[PDB]
């Protein structure tokens, strides 16, 4: 009917098929450092909290 | 006994609601109709919305969906699996091959309908039926379950 | 081994159920396919019955060697498994 | 409700929402009845519009 | 050793699969599949129906690649009839063959993942698969069993708005493939459930007739649309992926790459599609237009004589083979010279793949059998004709 | 290699007594050999350097109920290295046994079993030759021209014995055969 | 000998295989789709898209005057691959060639459209209805009155579908 | 193992007949205790049934026909040995007139 | 002393309904991850769906021949269910929101968890099948194997707090959760709880047990459902254990004295439901894990590593005199 379906003038837009990689998230030693520093600081905080709890328990016993 | 009749009516309505809101069909798809019935359970025409979840075993399944051609070698297995099912035990015959012959209907090794092996309650025709067609068939089955005054029949008998 | 009496009884009693034999024809020496007028299928059937009443079997090479009562019952009486 | 498009002789009313680039929630039905509604009440004129077969509303299809 | 049997009813084993296998307690020693549960009897039925009435049997053989079998049957009929096909028909046939390839690869990958245990990619792949099933539902009636490809050209012309929608889909299909691949290739469980499973050597695959992905997985660069290009494939440029060591994982990577190559080919066909007629002007195997059968006497006569009697293929016998998504799908027609085929044997690729399960599942564990079943993409419509 | 090159070389290289009938065309190179030389011809085509036919596509079968050798088994072959396709076919009979080729191509076992299932052509020294497609207890070979399309037996469920049973066929509507064949053809 | 023996890269690989970087990256992808809009449609109120070429319910059209289009030409019965259509005809006292029994076994039917495209008068069509779901088998044996009822019911839409795609084929 | 090639003479055909009958007998107890039937049928009468079935085709002369019949016999026997045949199929399968035909139907 | 049974029922009944709604949450969350809706038709948002499921299960014929001694098959669900409940008698919800106040209450939890192995074993054995029993035995071996990793991680936690009492463990986390320093230990404990309930990628033992058999055994209608209820109760329990030990049991997460209106009873519940959501997320984000590599993983990447974590925590605390 002289109105066949087809691409528009100039063709269609170019497409990608080459598996783009986002590469999201922390990389290399970032996670290791963030975990080791957290572990050390948390252990220091735990020691301080245990000292506070020991003081509380010893004052309870002194009562 | 008119005073209790309300109680029997409410009990029957509750039982039918319980049996309709939770149907666990058992997938017996064995031909190209299984692909359409699999699209029905997919993201678009969600069956899980209507409380319909497929079961891998017949010992814990409400109804059975026969989707695909039923050959002579498979009919004994179909009957055996249908036998190991609980009391309600509804059967839906999805697709043209399952609900009477099919495109073949003239073969040494085709059973002309799954209704010659198991009693079928709802016939869903199409080759293959659309996911909307299967949903409409399941809704028709739900409507059929509503017409069950099983407690009233026990009372009257 | 086995005594001749029991083996002779067991080979001359089971032979009476072949829908053609006669009591006056069965004897320790009455050839199957000649004296009894037995068929080859009936002959393998008789040697089959000889190996059906007990768990032993006669191998393929020993099947058609002797289709007569005498040496067959001698074999029966020389079978260690039989009792 | 972005837009209400026509009504039916059975009483079920027809709505329409226009998306931007992705399909979903374009046009649906509000059935007049409630006794399980049989899932099949749309007439022939409105059946094509509902299934995106034709762009005609259905009231226009009657004329 | 005990010999238990399969036959699960959930679609893990694709249904209608009976597997009697002997194990050594934990390790399987020999698996003997029992096919025939889906032997409808198509081969006997084809002989009783006209060359046109027999076309929809080919939709029902491999029901994930419906237009791939129709392609083979149409090519066989054309080769027997010596009928030329216009360029537009060839281009649209290639486009829909590539769409079938995409559909079949998606379904195979996600049923294999469902067998392994991954559930999410299945639903994503089906919400993708609907967008091509509706393309099928647009050019012809049915979504799955579309008798669109006729022996002459195609059934009827493409709708006006189909090309724009296909291009719009192909714009994002690559990103969708990447999203699906993100959860499987990099995942460590996927590697350990596939690496060193079902290894087949190239010589052994050749011996067992493993044409298809199972052949290219073993390092053989054998593609039927490169070795024997049938429709317009020389014009289209695409790469043939080849595995390094074929064991349930290079096959998966090859299927990913073939999906991407099918996307590339679809884009090329969309860009390069010409305008013109879709059915051959021979008019012995093609029906006249509905406006011509009601105006012209000869056109009505031809319509009447081909919609009842059909075209009569001259007496000969040919074997044609096309690169179906499963593998080498071959149709062997023997023509009596009348309007009905004398014999139509169908070479299903799944037959040899299911035959080769016995050696592939040698000295493996039980959990390494469902992955073998999934990795070869067997459907029992074609296996049991 | 070129189709005519296979024609010329194979016809010249092959022993003359093996090939009874041979054909060259665009449809495909055909070698119609005797029923007893089939194994040797296949072995030669599998191992020869120029003609390295390594994969067997399928084993077909055609029933001609008008000749002394009623059946005709067709061996479709493919040479992956040289990109050629050769076809070897022989003639069979209801009672004549034809040598198997499972030793050469192990994939041919299922095709030979299905040929026996459909046409009833036995194969010599074939390991585990039995019906593969038709059901258990099937009588007759369906793909013969004699076998009726609807078959001889039906399947149904009988209530007196809780099992699925078989009866002689009773069609609700007979298969209407439409005779469209016309003269001037 | 596949080797990755380098001081820096061994640390980089031994961390990815120890802190589940691949698992975390494949895990955060699902959470992206957790908050995304869904793709499902409530079926009873919203229907999925269709096409003017859809193959559904069989219908027997009739002329706007009121005379049925079927002229018992029996092309549909001859072309039907499934052999589902049975036709009986006789000449009415008006002399017109018409059908008396035109029944389609919708359980044998394969919905291929061969019957629809074989009519020289567009007598039979496949309407857009796909919601049969009958509870009885013999209700699926349409018998030339169900066909005419379907034709009357869907005429206002079958005519639109036919006139929309009449430019094709 | 594999299928035997053929039989040139009738002596080999008779030998194969005897071998098939013997094998069918050595397989008679396993089919007795695999279908769970002990008192319904004694093993003796199955021997007579097999003998009658074999003697039915006594008029065959072609050795090839004999060979193919024997092959079908082994196929049926092997099918019965496996738990594949339907239940009690074997027992059902292996167990003037003019006026009688006239009163029923025209086709006798 | 007659007040106890009221507390017992108040602990039991909400647990059962929470198990039902946790099944509903599983279905709904897996639906949403896969771009779906899940059960929506029944009720308002699917909230009545578990009720319909229960009434449907009750209104069915019970297949109960049991083909056996009639006793051991009906006691396995009872044993597993009573164990999975009695494990809840020591959880310190907020402060006095605890039923029993065991001065150990942690070795008690370890013992109760370890005793929850006989139920599935005798279920498999009583169920006369040649593969169901074997699969149950493999599942039992898996739970037994991951019990040692669970115990070593419990020792790691117990070193820091210094006392076995569960309430004191949360009391000791005023400064920090124990999850910040022991984040690898938290991941290990989550994975071990995930693999010890067959509710994970660590699932294949039972998955193949139904694939090759179809559960063609004496399958009671809802007597079997007690296994499922006990497994989901164990899910909830081991979800709450992680927020007792590594997260603050009831303490505010990151809070200034401004959001003090809310009580500590919901600070616990929010973390519990977060861990349950993580359970569902992990299930619908990863493929299943083979039993061949299941045992090897559970024995060769968790026991040595958890032992090393025990050693490192003990050595670091001793060196700087940071003990309780
Ligand atoms: C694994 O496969 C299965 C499923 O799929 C996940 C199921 O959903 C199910 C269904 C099970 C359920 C819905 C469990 C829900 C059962 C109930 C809610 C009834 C029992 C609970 C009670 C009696 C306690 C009720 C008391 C209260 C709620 C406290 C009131 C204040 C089963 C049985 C199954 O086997
Ligand atoms: C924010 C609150 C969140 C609360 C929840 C916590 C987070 C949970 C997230 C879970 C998400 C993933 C769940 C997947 C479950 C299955 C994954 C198991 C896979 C696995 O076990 O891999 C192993 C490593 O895992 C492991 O090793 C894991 C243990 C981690 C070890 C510690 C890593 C860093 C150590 C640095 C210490 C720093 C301190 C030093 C002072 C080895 O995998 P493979 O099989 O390939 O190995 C080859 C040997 N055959
Ligand atoms: C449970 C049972 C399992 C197996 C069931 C199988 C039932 C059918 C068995 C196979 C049926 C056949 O036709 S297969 C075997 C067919 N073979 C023959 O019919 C040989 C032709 N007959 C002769 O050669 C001689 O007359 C002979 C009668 C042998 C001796 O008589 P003489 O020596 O005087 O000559
Ligand atoms: S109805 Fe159609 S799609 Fe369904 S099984 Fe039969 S032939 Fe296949
Ligand atoms: S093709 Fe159309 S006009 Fe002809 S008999 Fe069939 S329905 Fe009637
Ligand atoms: S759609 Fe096809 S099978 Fe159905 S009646 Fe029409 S021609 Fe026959």
């Amino acid at each position: 009917p002289l109105l066949q379906d087809g691409p528009p003038p100039g063709g269609f837009a170019p497409v990608r098929y080459a598996r783009r990689i986002s590469n999201t998230g922390p990389s290399a030693m970032a996670m290791f450092l963030a975990v080791s520093g957290a572990f050390a600081w948390g252990m220091y905080q735990v020691g301080q909290g245990n000292k506070i709890r020991r003081a509380l328990k010893e004052e309870k016993y002194a009562a | 006994s008119k005073a209790a009749e309300f109680v029997i009516s409410k009990v029957d309505d509750l039982m039918n609601w319980a049996r309709t809101g939770s149907i666990w069909p058992m997938t017996f798809g064995l031909a190209c109709c299984a692909v359409e019935m699999m699209h029905t359970g997919a993201a678009r025409y969600d069956l899980d919305r209507f409380g319909i979840i497929f079961r891998p075993s017949p010992r814990q399944s409400d109804c059975m969906i026969v989707a695909g051609t039923l050959t002579n070698k498979m009919a004994p297995a179909l009957r055996k699996v249908y036998d190991q099912m609980p009391e309600p035990r509804w059967v839906i015959s999805m697709g043209s091959c399952a609900n009477g012959g099919g495109y073949y209907h003239y073969s040494y090794s085709v059973v002309r309908g799954c209704d010659r092996i198991v009693p079928v309650d709802i016939y869903v025709p199409g080759c293959p039926p659309t996911a909307e067609a299967l949903l409409y068939g399941l809704l028709q089955l739900q409507k059929k379950i509503n017409r069950r005054k099983d407690f009233l029949h026990w009372w009257n008998k | 081994f086995l005594d001749k009496s029991e083996v002779t009884d067991r080979v001359l009693s089971v032979v009476k159920n072949f829908q053609k034999v006669d009591p006056s024809k069965v004897t320790p020496k009455a050839n199957f396919q000649n004296d009894l007028g037995l068929d080859s299928l009936d002959s393998v059937e008789v040697v089959m019955a000889l190996e059906e009443e007990f768990g032993f079997e006669i191998p393929d090479n020993e099947a058609d060697k002797i289709q007569s009562i005498d040496l067959a019952v001698d074999f029966i009486a020389s079978h260690p498994q039989a009792k | 409700g972005a837009t209400l498009v026509g009504v039916d002789k059975f009483g079920n009313k027809y709505y329409q929402k226009l998306g931007d680039t992705q399909y979903g929630r374009h046009r649906w039905v509000e059935y007049a009845s409630k006794d399980r509604y049989n899932a099949s009440q749309v007439p022939a004129e409105w059946h094509g519009w509902l299934h995106f077969i034709t762009d005609h509303t259905g009231d226009e299809l009657l004329s | 050793n005990f010999t238990l049997n399969f036959g699960p009813q959930h679609p893990a084993a694709h249904g209608v699969l009976r597997l009697v296998l002997e194990m050594n307690g934990e390790v399987v020693e020999r698996a003997e599949p029992h096919i025939g549960l889906l032997h409808r009897g198509t081969e006997k039925l084809i002989e009783y129906k006209t060359y046109l009435q027999a076309l929809p049997y080919f939709d029902r053989l491999d029901y994930v690649s419906m237009m791939a079998q129709e392609h083979a049957y149409s090519l066989a009929v054309e080769k027997l009839l010596n009928c030329e096909v216009p360029l537009r028909a060839q281009y649209i046939r290639v486009l829909f063959c590539e769409i079938t390839r995409i559909l079949n690869h998606l379904l195979a990958l996600t049923t294999h993942a469902m067998d392994v245990g991954a559930l999410t990619p299945f639903l994503w792949a089906f919400e993708e698969r609907e967008k091509l099933l509706e393309f099928y539902e647009r050019v012809s009636g049915a979504r799955m069993h579309a008798s669109f490809i006729r022996p002459g050209g195609v059934a009827q012309d493409l709708p006006l708005g189909l090309c724009r929608d296909i291009d719009s889909f192909t714009q994002q299909f690559a990103s969708r493939i990447d999203e699906l691949e993100e959860m499987l290739t990099g995942n460590r469980i996927w590697k350990q459930r596939l690496v060193d499973i079902g290894t087949v050597t190239a010589q052994q695959a050749k011996d067992w007739g493993f044409s298809g992905v199972m052949l290219r997985g073993s390092g053989v660069c054998w593609d039927l649309r490169r070795a024997a290009p049938y429709d317009v494939y020389d014009q289209l440029d695409f790469d043939v992926p080849v595995g390094t060591r074929g064991d349930c994982y290079d096959r998966y990577c090859i299927r990913i790459e073939e999906m991407r190559q099918s996307l590339r080919i679809i884009v090329q066909c969309l860009n390069q599609m010409p305008s013109g007629m879709i059915k051959a002007d021979d008019r012995k195997l093609c029906p006249p237009s509905r406006c011509r059968m009601k105006l012209s006497m000869e056109s009505l006569i031809h319509h009447f004589e081909l919609y009842t009697e059909g075209f009569s293929v001259p007496a000969s016998s040919t074997y044609t083979a096309v690169e179906a998504p499963k593998g080498e799908f071959g149709v062997f027609l023997v023509s009596n010279g009348s309007n009905r085929p004398y014999r139509c044997k169908i070479r299903a690729p799944g037959f040899a793949h299911s035959q080769g399960l016995d050696f592939m599942s040698k000295h493996h564990m039980l959990a390494d059998v469902v992955t073998i079943i999934g990795t070869q993409d067997i459907v029992f419509g074609e296996v049991d004709r | 290699m070129d189709n005519q090159f296979i024609f010329k070389y194979s016809w010249e290289t092959l022993p003359k007594k093996w090939v009874k009938k041979m054909e060259r065309s665009e449809h495909g190179n055909r070698f119609d050999t005797n029923t007893d030389y089939l194994f040797q011809l296949l072995c030669f085509l599998k191992l020869h350097t120029y003609t390295r036919v390594q994969v067997l596509i399928d084993i077909c079968g055609v029933d001609y109920p008008s000749r002394k050798r009623r059946f005709e088994v067709v061996y479709n072959l493919l040479s992956t290295r040289y990109n050629s396709r050769i076809r070897v076919q022989t003639s069979a009979d209801e009672v004549t046994r034809i040598s198997s080729v499972v030793s050469l191509f192990p994939s041919a076992g299922w095709w030979e079993r299905e040929v026996w299932d459909m046409f009833g052509v036995s194969f010599i020294n074939h390991p585990d030759l039995r019906r593969i497609l038709t059901d258990y207890g099937f009588e007759g070979h369906p793909l013969r021209k004699d076998f009726p399309l609807s078959g001889y037996v039906q399947v149904r469920y009988d209530d007196p014995e809780k099992r699925v049973v078989s009866e002689p066929i009773e069609m609700t509507q007979e298969f209407r055969y439409f005779d469209f064949a016309s003269p001037w053809e | 000998k596949e080797i990755s023996k380098d001081w820096n890269t061994v640390f980089e690989r031994s961390i990815n295989t120890l802190f589940l970087t691949e698992m975390v990256r494949g895990l955060s992808l699902t959470l992206k789709y957790f908050f995304d809009p869904k793709v499902t449609i409530n079926y009873p109120f919203e229907k999925g898209p269709l096409s003017p070429r859809f193959r559904g319910e069989h219908a027997l059209r009739r002329y706007p005057t009121g005379e049925e289009r079927c002229i018992a030409c029996k092309l549909c019965e001859a072309v039907c691959p499934a052999q589902a259509i049975t036709i009986e005809a006789e000449e009415r006292e008006d002399g017109s060639r018409r059908t008396t029994r035109y029944d389609i076994d919708m359980t044998k039917c394969i919905y291929c459209g061969f019957c629809q495209e074989a009519c020289p008068v567009d007598a039979i069509v496949e309407g857009p209805n796909f919601e049969f779901a009958t509870e009885t088998h013999e209700e699926l044996l349409y018998d030339k009155e169900k066909l005419l009822e379907n034709g009357d019911r869907w005429e206002t839409e079958i005519a639109e579908n036919l006139r929309s795609e009449s430019l094709y084929r | 193992i594999g299928v035997p090639p053929n039989s040139a003479n009738l002596t080999e055909a008779r030998r194969r007949v005897f071998d098939f009958f013997r094998a069918a007998c050595r397989s008679i107890p396993t089919i007795m205790d695999i279908y769970n039937l002990q008192d319904v049928v004694a093993p003796s009468q199955l021997r007579y049934a097999i003998s009658a079935q074999i003697r039915n085709n006594a008029h065959i002369t072609d050795p090839k026909v004999i060979d193919l019949l024997i092959f079908k016999g082994m196929e049926e026997l092997t099918d019965i040995v496996d738990h594949a045949k339907q239940r009690h199929h074997i027992i059902g399968q292996y167990v003037t007139d003019f006026l009688k035909n006239f009163y029923t139907s025209n086709y006798f | 002393y007659i007040a106890v049974p009221a507390e017992i029922l108040g602990i039991i009944l909400p647990l059962l309904l929470g198990v039902a709604f946790l099944v509903l949450a599983e279905r709904k969350v897996m639906a949403f991850v896969q771009r779906r809706k899940g059960p929506d038709v029944v009720g308002s948002f699917g909230l009545l769906q578990p009720l319909a499921d229960g009434l449907k299960l009750i209104l069915k014929e019970p297949i109960s021949p049991s083909s056996a001694n009639f006793f051991l098959f009906r006691m396995a669900p009872v044993a597993t269910f009573m164990l999975s409940l009695v494990a809840w008698a020591v959880v310190p919800f907020d402060y006095g929101m605890v039923l029993s106040d065991l001065n150990i209450g942690l070795l008690y939890l370890f013992a109760i968890s370890s005793l929850g192995v006989y139920g599935i074993i005798i279920a498999g054995r009583s169920s006369n099948s040649k593969y169901a029993f074997l699969g149950a035995l493999r599942s039992a071996a898996q739970m037994v194997s991951y019990e040692v990793s669970i115990g070593l991680i419990l020792i790691t936690v117990l070193i820091c707090v210094g006392s076995c009492n569960l309430s004191e463990i949360v009391m000791a986390q005023k400064q920090i959760w124990f999850g910040i320093p022991l984040f690898p230990v938290l991941v290990m404990f989550f994975i071990s709880c995930l693999a010890e309930t067959n509710r994970a990628p660590f699932d294949l033992p039972e998955a193949e047990a139904e694939l090759v058999a179809g559960y063609n055994v004496e399958y009671s209608s809802m007597g079997f459902a007690l296994f499922f209820l006990g497994e989901y109760a164990n899910m909830i329990l081991m979800s709450g254990l992680c927020t007792l030990f590594f997260l603050g049991g009831w303490l505010p997460i990151l809070d200034l004295p401004i959001f003090k209106k809310i009580p500590g009873s919901i600070w616990f519940s929010i973390k519990v439901l977060f861990f349950l959501f993580l359970y569902i997320w992990v299930r619908a984000a990863f493929p299943r894990y083979r039993y061949d590599q299941l045992m090897g993983l559970g024995w060769k990447v968790f026991l040595p590593l958890s032992l090393a974590w025990v050693v490192s925590v003990s050595g670091l605390l001793v060196t700087f005199q940071w003990l309780p």
